[PDB]
């Protein structure tokens, strides 16, 4: 096994769940918590930017603190024979204690210091 | 409804990838892409 976790805790940690008929937008909130004694920049990525929306898109979390990220998944024509192809990814790196620019942290960040984790999109019907 | 004063960065990328990850916008305003199709088709 060659898979490992980022500094940020995620909730749900495994996969993003979308429950509702897909005739309209589904809203799914993801809770991200920081276990560390340091500030950390976060970013969200998705498989389709015209089918998934992420209100914050990115930010910074304080030591011991939590941020809730709302995902808005757009309506589509679901098929019971078709399989889910969609995923989410969250990227994180440590921020310095004295900056006013979050983009500069990602430009000073190295490919060996950058953390990420990945999650699938799950689809569930109301059945009522 | 939702939006920001400056957003939607990142362009000109092309790589081999299992699903293609994108930088997940705050909200969708311009689906797919623009093109030359106007007021039906052909009749040139």
């Amino acid at each position: 096994g060659s898979d490992h976790e980022q500094i940020l805790v995620l909730d749900p940690p495994t996969d993003l769940k979308f429950k509702g008929p897909f005739t309209d937008v589904v809203t799914t909130n993801l809770k991200l918590r920081n276990p560390s004694d340091r500030k950390v920049c976060f970013k969200v990525k998705t498989t389709a930017p015209r089918r998934y929306c992420v209100r914050p898109n990115s930010g910074i979390i304080d030591p011991g603190s939590t941020v809730t990220v709302s995902v808005m998944l757009q309506p589509f024509d679901y098929d019971p024979n078709e399989k889910s192809k969609h995923k989410f990814m969250v990227q994180t790196i440590f921020a310095p204690p004295n900056t006013s620019d979050m983009e500069a942290v990602w430009k000073e960040a190295k490919p060996d210091e950058l953390m990420d984790s990945k999650l699938r999109c799950v689809f569930e019907m109301p059945n009522e | 409804p939702l939006g920001s004063d400056h957003w939607g960065k990142g362009d000109m990328s092309d790589e081999d990838d299992e699903n293609e990850f994108f930088d997940a916008p705050e909200i969708i305003t311009m689906p797919e892409n623009l093109g030359h199709k106007r007021t039906g088709s052909h009749h040139h």
